[PDB]
């Protein structure tokens, strides 16, 4: 929440965050490399996941830190997370909350009227545009967030099993910056506009 | 389950073996400040203080310490009364702790029944240490004396009613 969050010490903030901030980049290195696929991984896939890490948030009443919050979610998505979405947003810490996360798609410029050169632009795409599937792709770039659900009918109305109604979004995450994460899905999406019969409900 | 238990497994079996009480419990349960903490400086200097604690407040006047946390015993307790019918008490613990209280917040750890690997056997495994009070009934009748305490103004006690079952205060 905020306890002892002061305009004396703002020095503790470069401590309190920056512990788990190391843990961030140790993971999201593995996907960022792009050109030489996979690196050293601790096990850390299993770790740092779900409702968790996020609890640092509320500095939005006072500064010990005030830009170190923004990091987590952008980092904490990994390449195997083109099939499922662990819950790095959905519930967050007491009171106030990250919400400068779609102001990483744009400028951060909505409070100030001038662009403050917000870092994350990079690492935000490192995992937005290189990690597929409902999760970061029902929240940013079409959708509304409550992952692994999107049926426009067009595909089975059963709870995903036939998958062509969701590829329509993930096809705009298949860009050249992706290596192998894209390079089988690029064959899956060929179907959607394939002339045999496919473009008769698949052009949504 | 059966054979010999603390008070923790009794309460579980209670809720198990009826379902109109279990629903009744679920109804009542279903429906941000920045505070630097510390006291006891300003108190000794004007007059007496003589021992540090918020039990000095209870031997006499509740004006004896800082009076901008006399503020907090009204106000953050009002937040707590919205919270308890939004469910939980450990929620209310986390806000009691910002209220500049740190020994009157022990009363919200008091509300726990004994959960132990010495006396429960299916609560010996999601805990590997002692939790709560095993004198929880003497806790209940002693936090119920505060619900009527007339030195306690209504903006403290109304949650102390509720911690022992709510008289409408």
């Amino acid at each position: 929440n905020t306890t002892t969050k002061i305009l004396g010490d703002k020095i503790l903030g470069n401590l309190y965050s920056k512990v788990m901030n190391n843990s961030f980049k140790l993971c999201t290195l593995l996907i960022a490399i792009r050109g030489s696929n996979r690196d050293l991984k601790p096990s850390n896939l299993e770790k740092l996941l779900f409702i968790n890490s996020s609890k640092l948030v509320d500095v939005y009443t006072y500064v010990h830190f005030k830009v170190q919050i923004i990091e987590l979610l952008s980092y904490l998505v990994e390449a195997p997370w083109n099939d499922d979405y662990p819950f790095l947003l959905s519930f967050l810490g007491e009171a106030k909350s990250m919400a400068f996360l779609k102001e990483v798609l744009s400028d951060l410029s909505s409070p100030v009227q001038d662009w403050n050169l917000l870092r994350s632009l990079y690492i935000f795409f490192t995992t937005l545009l290189e990690s597929k599937q409902d999760g970061l792709s029902i929240l940013f770039l079409t959708g509304q967030f409550a992952s692994n659900k999107k049926i426009n009918d067009e595909s089975s109305i059963d709870k995903k099993s036939s998958i062509l109604t969701v590829l329509q979004k993930n096809s705009l995450l298949l860009d050249s910056t992706p290596e192998e994460v894209s390079c089988k899905l690029l064959e899956t999406i060929t179907y959607v506009l394939n002339t045999w019969t496919n473009s008769k409900i698949f052009i949504k | 389950l059966h054979p010999y238990n603390s008070r923790g497994l009794f309460e579980k079996k209670l809720m198990q073996d009826n379902k109109q009480l279990y629903q009744i419990w679920i109804v009542m349960v279903w429906l941000p400040k920045n505070v630097p903490t510390s006291k006891w400086l300003n108190s000794i200097t004007s007059g007496g203080l003589k021992s540090c604690d918020l039990d000095f407040p209870l031997r006499e006047n509740t004006n004896v310490l800082d009076v901008k946390d006399k503020e907090e015993d009204h106000i953050f307790f009002k937040y707590i009364y919205e919270l308890i019918l939004a469910g939980a008490i450990d929620e209310a613990l986390e806000e009691a702790k910002l209220s500049d209280n740190i020994s009157i917040c022990m009363i919200l750890c008091g509300i726990q029944e004994y959960l132990n690997p010495v006396i429960d056997t299916q609560i010996a495994n999601e805990f590997n240490t002692q939790q709560g009070i095993k004198k929880h009934s003497l806790w209940r009748r002693t936090v119920y004396s505060l619900s009527q305490q007339a030195g306690l103004d209504p903006y403290e006690r109304a949650i102390y009613s509720y911690l022992s079952g709510a008289i409408p205060n």
